[PDB]
């Protein structure tokens, strides 16, 4: 898990043994892997590339971090607001500091990882202090433009 | 649903006053006696009550319990924020709405 | 992390003698080749060594210590207790104004979502 890197952000242009020649000129990739869903049979966009060293696999998360790969925001990583389509090369801290120009935070967000992978899911859950930081989060943090990935800020749960 | 439908609508005349400053609007609202504040709020011009055509731009209205809501509208993209809390002040002694 | 609060501590004992508000032993020492970047109050340590200032003029107080001496926090636990209620009291007061606030806000984002935002009028 050291010495891998996971890879989010992938589009269907990129395929397996492409991601191991673009990873080449960082470090020595000696293996690539990508699961496959169940319902759709291809790649879910989060992938791992096993390198032989801990060093290449650093260099790399450091090199091709927030990257537009096909069309995508590539990055690689060491392996009641909603928000989903996040892109995988922000941190807890980094959506902290982007959520703190809007609202107060009340403590630390925490982002839903996969059980495979566990770099990134796809969606994150976050709490604001009143809400009047949530409806500012909903009408201007709700489709605006991030690190090339469209969000979508929504509400967790709400009663009629 | 309880507060919106006891809310009373005889919807007054609002006093308005603009001015194009540089780094702010100024609304004379009654006394309401509550401590409910006028809240102010960025919507689109798609939804009406008769849908007029050509309806692209976006309106800041603020609104009140025993007052109607005045609505300003803004050609511009962004030129200010129209957050409650960050550049929003009421003050109860003289009454007066203030928005920058 | 010792030795920048060793040198946050060494400047709030050296600012707090002065006689002014910009004539201290800290103003003529960064015209003077010596870097400083705590002066600034852009940087984030700047709000402890203000707080360290704050202690070090207070340190400097009449009652401090310096030409009296205490009596009733030192020789009296019955004042040291009258002191830990008034605390407890004025703290049980800041959370009632906070649950008050907190109150306030609920019932002003309760009436914000159910005001009617289709009565548009451009006056």
């Amino acid at each position: 898990q050291d010495a891998t890197v996971y890879v989010g952000g992938l589009d269907e242009k990129v395929s397996e043994p492409l991601l191991w020649e673009l990873f080449l000129q960082a470090g020595p990739v000696v293996n690539t892997h990508m699961p496959k869903d169940r319902v759709t049979g291809q790649h879910q966009g989060y992938g791992f590339v096993e390198f032989l060293s801990e060093e290449d696999a650093d260099y790399a998360i450091k090199i091709m971090n927030m990257i537009k790969l096909y069309g995508k925001p590539i990055r690689v990583n060491k392996a009641n607001i909603f928000i989903g389509n996040l892109d995988p090369e922000i941190d807890e801290k980094l959506l902290y500091d982007t959520f703190s120009a809007f609202g107060v935070i009340l403590q630390t967000p925490k982002i839903m990882r996969d059980p495979d992978t566990g770099n990134s899911k796809g969606y994150a859950f976050i709490n604001f202090a009143s809400f009047d930081a949530s409806d500012a989060a909903i009408e201007a943090m709700n489709g605006q433009y991030l690190c090339n990935r469209p969000i979508t800020v929504s509400y967790a749960f709400k009663k009629d | 649903v309880e507060v919106k439908k006891f809310v009373k609508i005889g919807r007054p005349g609002y006093k308005v006053t603009k001015q194009r400053d540089s780094e702010l609007f100024q609304i004379d609202y009654p006394e309401i006696a509550e401590g409910i504040m006028p809240r102010h709020r960025f919507m689109s011009a798609y939804e009406q009550r008769i849908e007029p055509p050509d309806r692209r731009w976006q309106y800041l209205l603020m609104a009140a319990e025993p007052y109607e809501t005045i609505a300003f509208k803004v050609p511009s993209r962004e030129i200010d924020k129209a957050e409650g809390k960050f550049w929003t002040h009421w003050n109860r002694e003289t009454k007066q709405f203030f928005l920058q | 992390s010792a030795f920048d609060l060793d040198v946050v501590k060494l400047t709030a004992q050296f600012v707090a003698r002065n006689g002014r508000q910009f004539l201290t032993q800290l103003m003529q020492k960064e015209q003077r080749n010596y870097q400083f970047d705590f002066l600034r109050p852009q940087h984030s340590l700047f709000n402890y060594f203000t707080k360290l200032v704050e202690q070090y003029t207070k340190i400097l107080i009449p009652p401090k210590g310096l030409f009296s001496k205490l009596k009733k926090e030192a020789e009296n636990p019955r004042e040291v207790l009258d002191q830990v209620c008034y605390r407890v009291e004025w703290a049980k007061f800041q959370e009632r104004e906070r649950k008050k606030e907190e109150e306030e806000k609920e019932k002003e984002r309760v009436a914000y979502a159910q005001i009617d935002w289709h009565d548009f009028v451009v006056v």
